[PDB]
């Protein structure tokens, strides 16, 4: 330890801020940290949330160093900035997150029938290489805007990603709420400790009707009443007795049909027990996909892009 | 043998008591090992002539030449056989007679470009012609 | 070690390579020994090459050259 | 029995993307049409790949052109050139595996309407250059006559292990780390692969088949070298001790001291092929004529025990690892000479005799070896180190006039006798193997069943048995120097 | 990385395992159960070794001349189980039940489909599950030049006939007997072009290219030594 | 990542050949031989086993240190920053990739400066005079040298398989734990995948305990002379332990160290 050897490091580093025009324009604030968008002197450049690496942040980087898919986000480098001691992270650009038009719808049948689809193939991925996501939300699903590949959809923000090919604690030992409260299964939403990889299965099936609807199916014990609502009570783990039909109707308001292939897919989603909801290669072996038009690799297929550019903040 | 040819050029159109004892001291005098007959410069005394050869063959002083060279023998392979042209010429002699003969038969035999040079090696470098 | 034994003649409507295994040919015929994969020699010697840095080797037109 | 078991040859497969050259006749159109069809069967039925064409459809990958050579090189110059320069219904049911961790061969073929002719080949020298690097790295060129097609099985799965074996596979240049990171190990064989010192088009070569491994780490190298017609052009050929390695050389000298410079030429060729690979060597020259006076001098003096021991503290100098280990330095354990020539002395007959027959449908080889001391009782010993006879049953192919000037009459026999003699013998450079053994007989009698070991590696699979006889580093010597003979 | 060996696509021991350090998907493990012990208390993590795991006993003797034999003994006897033992002369055999269908003419658009694929570039490994006989043997020269398929498939599928109609018989020489249906077939072009020139026909042109493939095949057939010779160039 | 070796960053960065080890320790082996740095190796090893039996933390952070402890040194110079600060830092990084827990701050000081004067004063007469922040600029700079490879893949799970496959559970375990447990001294995990690592430890048990494994290993189709110097190196291993003993050497090894300057 000693100076010849930091400056040696010093030379072969390179710096963010010299080869990026990170700073202004910052297009995306959340608490995982702030997304500036910049390019060499687009990409989307993030920057994480408190001085050194955190949990979140050793998390990020021990998992998409060795994972690569076309539907899951990558990261082209990362930066170490030692003079505040922060973690700066550079993935592509994405032009449109799916929040943008979910809010600017509030419908063509035929690109929800591929992002069901683009989606439950890359979490089977996911799956298959021994990790959770432990997170599913709308706003980190990001599509590809009028680049080099139209469609294709990526995953991101997987700051609560956990391995589960051996919990040496338990799960909820280190995490007592893993994902936000408008899509928490009611299966930790009753105090499972150790929860299986059937979470995700029930966060894809709500942002699914999500998308079905146009509106949020589970909106705010603030929501165990909701899921009571929507599912009925269930008749047929832990803290059951101290808790003291919906599903057609819900779907019926909405302009849904219930003698549908998506609305058969839809309830077999979403179960009270783990063992009885399908994973997710049993998904994509359902024939509403096949049923008239199929799924496409550009999800657009040649239509123009009616929503707009993420506004800078 | 003779028939192929014909074939393929078918389908062309369509689509005295002292003379014999000195010849007895020279010719058939020189009746030597063939095991010795891939044999090379001498060893003894570091020359192109050495053992009895300098009574055969037309000074120097060569020392009890102990080894199996014979220049006699030595100059039937070298006259037509693959051979280093400095060294064919030691053989024969520039200065003797047929020095100037196969001189002249090679400059008879000779009398483009880098790259192509190096395309005829590679066709030629696998195993099948 | 490794001689030559026999001669054995064989129909040629019996060679086919419908059927998977060899049925008209005997692989003890042969002496056939089935081993294991490996890398070629001269490959890992491409990247056993990479850490020496060695002396340059000529560009193969350099032999073509006037005296 | 190749197609028949179905086997898989060494390179695993190369893919081969072709175009055909042919002149505007309607008949001799036809011919070729079938003949490659036929022909990316047989390469395709044998476990080699695909012998698919340009994936561009033109007339089933076939283009056209048009004394008459000039309309035809300039249609061959103007048009290779710029040319060579959201439905899914079945992909439901599967999902996609991922991103997940090769180009196709090129080989253009070229019909010979002519029955000198290196015009044809004059495309090739204007192809080469008008490329981009990437492109014309891997270019092969394949020339088949006309009358294939119209006057005649054997010809069809010669034509194929040819084209595989002619492929010569680049080692990559990029290896696709994408390690993310300002520095570390992943960066450090990135950048040490790009260093200007390393050579390019490496051209890796895989036969479909080389010599099975025979039960310290080492290598035997054999070369071997003869003169062409005239005495301008000295030809060498270098092969491995399993033939893994299939390497020649062209090496000029032209005089209107002029020997030793060709001699000193040939060996750093030879010494560039080792110091391409990191183990020590054990080296063994063959002379396809015979050994004169004057060549041996250079032979015994730049390659003496002590040049050998001073290229070896030299090499230590630009390698670091070199230095630490023996057995990563390419160093050379031993050296040895071998002439070759005939001795058209002896005849055996096949037909007398004192359950199968040798010469009708088999080949055998018989040695005999003797130390042959000069009597029974300083850098160069006797002439003859030792000998041993190379009898074969084996015919041979198309020797030169030169190499049967000796004696003629032994030509037409069908026994052949050969005739081999020691004249270095270099043991123990370093400082048991057989060629480390200082007894004169068992120097021969390592080399020689290893010059039988890779005289077996030239059986064509149209062939039943090899198609000649000798070592195939003096075949493919002697296939130059046909080369060279005919079209030079 | 072109000098690492890599093992991904070469199972180990592929009666009872799979790929080597590949673990895939199990869908019957621990991680996957939920008993009502395993939601409350969380995951069961007990040492594989009870006990000290974590203690390694170093001082125990070792015999490396009884190690080094013992591997030379395992070595040794897998050359003699990596040997492929020498088996006597046989004929080929078929299970017929599996290998072909029985009736070819059940879809004339299958038909259309295998000798496409047997025109086509796939190996004829995958072909060889399933192909087609027909009621006689002279079908087969007539569909096989309307689709022009090269000769080496064409000469397969000849090797196919033959040994199923041996199968059946079973409960005759092949080489002339074949050789006849091929010189009949042969025979009967010869009434096409021969009087129809004289008093251009699409009948005739029917007959060309049907005969010149045939001949062709018939040309490739003879230099395989597959036929007898004899009676052939008598006709 | 798991379930995939063949395209981890450890199997295609970080394994190492041969040669490339010994050119890399050269610097090292300046000051001290091969037996030296050797043994230093097998001490210091020795350390990180002691701190974590000391941390009651399980055998797979362990061996995660040991290899971060191994990689680091593999190729970088012994004198560029103190072997002694080694230790904590990979213990801490091992435990938080395995998600077991993070230390506290007082609390390595108490797992450290509690172990290196109980079982290692001889070694160091003085104390640790080591803090947490030459430790967070120390793992900061080392997950930057090590090309952000964090995953390390280990022979226990092929070595679980193949003693189920196998069927003797309870007589060879014990053996084969302890026998892997052994082979973390060496190099041999930087240079060889893990799976050849544990079937060289199933042959060498049941040897030891002379169990006919005959057909067990002749029937599976992997390469078994790549086994046999990993067999070499662990006959070799044991044969130095003989003649290898702790308090007596290492006031002659450590005294010969090059020490970094401040
Ligand atoms: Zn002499
Ligand atoms: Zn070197």
């Amino acid at each position: 330890m000693d100076y010849d050897f930091k400056v040696k490091l010093s030379s072969e580093r390179e710096r963010v801020e010299d080869l990026f025009e990170y700073e202004g324009c910052k297009v995306g604030r959340g608490t995982y940290g702030h997304v500036y968008k910049a390019k060499r002197k687009d990409y989307a450049l993030k920057q994480i949330e408190g001085t050194g690496i955190s949990m979140s942040a050793c998390r990020e980087i021990a998992l998409l160093r060795e994972l690569k898919h076309p539907n899951v986000i990558s990261l082209q480098k990362v930066f170490l900035s030692h003079a505040d001691r922060k973690v700066w992270l550079l993935f592509d650009y994405a032009e449109h997150d799916l929040w943008h038009i979910i809010k600017f719808h509030r419908l063509p049948r035929g690109m929800v029938k591929s992002l069901l689809y683009q989606i439950l193939d890359g979490i089977h991925y996911l799956h298959a290489n021994w990790v959770l996501h432990r997170d599913l939300k709308p706003a980190n699903i990001l599509v590809m805007g009028e680049g080099p590949e139209r469609g294709r959809v990526k995953i991101a923000d997987m700051g609560f990603a956990r391995l589960f090919n051996s919990p040496l604690k338990p799960l909820a030992d280190l995490d007592p709420v893993v994902v936000t409260f408008w899509y928490r299964a009611p299966e930790l939403l009753l105090g499972a400790r150790h929860y299986t990889k059937a979470i995700d299965i029930w966060a894809i099936g709500c942002i699914f009707a999500e998308l079905l609807t146009s509106e949020p199916i589970f909106h705010c014990h603030d929501q165990l009443d909701r899921i009571f609502n929507v599912m009925g009570f269930p008749a047929d783990m832990p803290e059951h007795s101290t808790l003291m039909c919906s599903l057609i109707k819900y779907m019926e308001k909405h302009k849904v049909k219930p003698d549908s292939k998506a609305f058969h897919l839809l309830q077999k989603l979403l179960t009270m027990d783990p063992i009885k909801r399908i994973t997710s290669e049993q998904a994509m072996q359902d024939p509403y996909f096949l049923e008239d038009p199929l799924p496409t690799s550009d999800v657009f297929a040649g239509c123009q892009i009616p929503y707009p550019k993420r506004e800078f903040l | 043998q003779t028939v192929d040819p014909q074939s393929v050029q078918k389908w062309v159109k369509f689509s005295s008591l002292y003379v014999n004892l000195i010849l007895s001291e020279s010719v058939m005098n020189l009746f030597k090992d063939c095991n010795f007959d891939s044999c090379c410069i001498c060893v003894c005394n570091m020359n192109i002539k050495g053992a009895d050869v300098g009574v055969y063959i037309p000074q120097e002083a060569q020392y009890r030449c102990t080894c199996g060279f014979s220049a006699v023998m030595n100059r039937k392979f070298g006259n037509n056989s693959g051979l280093f042209l400095e060294d064919e010429l030691d053989i024969i002699g520039r200065n003797t007679d047929c020095g100037k003969e196969a001189e002249k038969r090679f400059e008879a035999l000779r009398a483009l470009s880098d790259d192509l040079i190096l395309l005829l090696q590679d066709q030629c470098t696998n195993l099948f012609s | 070690g490794l001689q030559v034994s026999t001669k054995q003649k064989i129909s040629p409507w019996d060679l086919f390579e419908g059927l998977k295994p060899s049925a008209p040919l005997s692989w003890g015929w042969f002496g056939t020994v089935r081993v294991d994969r490996r890398v070629a020699r001269g490959e890992e010697q491409q990247r056993l090459l990479l850490y020496h840095t060695h002396l340059r080797p000529r560009p193969r037109a350099y032999y073509l050259e006037p005296l | 029995y190749w197609e028949r078991l179905m086997l898989e040859p060494y390179g695993s497969q190369r893919d081969i993307a072709y175009v055909v050259l042919c002149p505007e006749n309607e008949a001799l159109l036809n011919g070729a049409k079938s003949f490659f069809r036929d022909l990316t069967a047989i390469y395709e039925s044998c476990r080699l790949g695909q012998h698919r064409p340009v994936s561009r459809l033109l007339t089933d990958g076939i283009m056209r052109v048009g004394s008459k050579l000039k309309l035809y090189a300039q249609v061959c110059r103007y048009d290779l050139g710029p040319y060579l320069a959201t439905m899914d219904r079945d992909k439901v049911g599967i999902p996609t595996d991922g991103d997940s961790h090769y180009p196709p061969a090129i080989v253009v073929y070229i019909i010979d309407p002519f029955t000198w002719t290196l015009g044809l080949l004059r495309c090739f020298l204007e192809m080469v250059q008008t490329l981009p690097p990437h492109i014309k790295s891997t270019v092969s060129v394949q020339i088949i006559p006309c009358q294939y097609l119209l006057q005649p099985p054997q010809h069809l799965k010669s034509l194929a292990f040819s084209a595989f074996t002619q492929c010569r596979r680049p080692l990559p240049t990029s290896t696709n780390v994408k390690t993310l990171t300002g520095f570390g190990p992943g960066l450090a064989m990135e950048t040490a692969l790009r260093s200007p010192d390393r050579p390019e088009c490496i051209r890796l070569y895989a036969p479909p088949f080389i010599l099975a491994p025979v039960k310290q780490k080492y290598n035997v190298l054999f070369v071997g070298y003869c003169l062409s017609h005239d005495q301008r052009w000295i030809l060498a050929s270098c092969t491995d001790l399993y033939g893994e390695l299939l390497e020649t050389c062209i090496i000029n000298i032209d005089v209107p001291s002029a020997r030793k410079f060709g001699l000193q030429k040939l060996w750093e060729w030879c010494l560039g092929l080792v110091q391409m690979s990191s183990l020590p060597w054990r080296v063994v020259i063959g002379r396809l004529g015979r050994i004169g006076h004057g060549e041996l001098k250079d032979w015994s003096c730049l390659l003496s025990r002590r040049n050998l021991q001073s290229l070896s503290k030299r090499l230590k100098d630009m390698c670091r690892m070199c230095g630490i280990s023996a057995a990563d330095s390419p160093s050379i354990l031993s050296a040895c000479l071998v002439a070759m020539e005939p001795q058209g002395s002896f005849v055996i007959m096949p037909d007398s005799v004192s359950q199968l027959n040798t010469p009708q449908d088999t080949s055998c080889t018989h040695i005999l070896v003797f130390p042959t001391s000069a009597s029974v009782q300083p850098n160069i010993l006797q002439q003859p180190l030792a000998l041993g006879y190379f009898v074969s049953t084996a015919k041979a192919g198309p020797l030169p006039d030169w190499f049967w000037s000796a004696c003629p009459q032994a030509q037409y026999q069908c026994p052949l006798f050969l005739k081999a003699s020691l004249h270095l013998h270099v043991p123990s450079v370093q400082s048991s193997h057989p060629l480390d053994s200082n007894q004169t007989s068992d120097v021969l009698r390592f080399v020689l069943e290893q010059y039988n070991a890779l005289s077996w590696l030239t059986c064509d699979p149209a062939t039943q048995d090899r198609r000649s006889c000798l070592p195939i580093h003096f075949v493919v010597l002697n296939q130059l120097y046909n080369f060279i003979m005919n079209m030079l | 990385a072109f000098g690492i060996l890599s093992y991904e696509h070469r199972p180990l021991k592929r009666p009872r395992l799979g790929p080597p350090d590949v673990y895939p998907q199990d869908p019957k493990q621990k991680e996957d159960e939920l008993t009502a012990l395993n939601v409350k208390q969380g995951f069961n993590n007990q040492p594989a070794v009870s006990g000290d795991e974590h203690g390694s006993a170093k001082n125990v003797s070792f015999n490396p001349a009884k190690i080094s034999s013992n591997f030379s003994s395992i070595i040794a006897e897998k050359l003699r189980c990596n040997t492929l033992p020498d088996t006597g002369r046989r004929k080929p055999q078929v299970n017929q039940k599996d290998n072909f269908w029985l009736v070819t003419a059940r879809s004339q658009s299958a038909i259309n489909t295998w000798f496409t694929d047997l025109a086509g570039t796939k190996p004829l490994t995958q072909l060889a599950k399933k192909v087609p006989i027909f009621s006689k043997k002279e079908e087969v020269f007539g569909y096989l030049a309307k689709y022009t398929v090269p000769v080496m498939r064409a000469a397969w599928l000849i090797k196919m006939t033959c040994a199923y109609y041996a199968a059946i018989s079973e409960t005759v020489d092949p080489f002339m007997e074949w050789t006849q249906i091929i010189t009949k077939y042969l025979w009967e072009q010869l009434q096409k072009m021969a009087e129809y020139y004289r008093p251009l026909p699409h009948d005739v042109e029917v007959a060309i290219r049907q005969w010149d493939y045939t001949e062709k095949l018939a040309m490739f057939m003879f230099q395989d030594g597959m036929l007898d010779r004899h009676e052939f160039l008598t006709w | 990542m798991a379930g995939n070796f063949w395209q981890s960053s450890h199997y295609l960065q970080w394994i190492l050949d041969k040669q490339d080890l010994l050119k890399e320790r050269q610097k090292d082996l300046k000051f001290l031989s091969e037996e030296e740095y050797w043994k230093l190796q097998i001490f210091f090893t020795n350390v990180i086993q002691a701190l974590g039996e000391h941390l009651k933390l399980r055998q797979q952070v362990i061996a995660t240190a040991t290899v971060y402890f191994k990689r680091f040194y593999a190729r970088y110079s012994l004198k560029s920053i103190d072997p002694v600060l080694m230790a904590p830092t990979c213990v801490f990084l091992a435990s938080k990739v395995e998600e077991f827990g993070v230390v506290s701050n007082t609390r390595l000081i108490a797992a450290a400066t509690s172990v290196l004067k109980t079982r290692f004063s001889y070694a160091f007469p003085k104390e640790f005079p080591y803090r947490m922040n030459h430790i967070l600029e120390c793992e900061f700079y080392l997950l930057e040298l090590m090309d952000c490879c964090l995953i390390v893949y280990h022979p226990y799970r092929p070595l679980l398989q193949y003693v189920q496959d196998m069927g003797q559970e309870d007589m060879l375990l014990p053996l084969a734990w302890r026998i892997v447990n052994d082979t973390y001294r060496t190099d041999l995990c930087l240079l060889y995948p893990p799976f050849m690592i544990a079937l060289a430890c199933l042959h060498v048990a049941c040897v030891v305990q002379q169990k006919d494994a005959r057909q067990w290993f002749a029937e599976l189709s992997v390469d078994m002379e790549k086994i046999l110097e990993i067999i070499r190196v662990i006959l070799k291993l044991y044969e130095q332990w003989k003649n290898f003993d702790e308090r007596k050497e290492m006031a002659t090894i450590l005294s010969k160290m090059p020490k970094p300057k401040p």
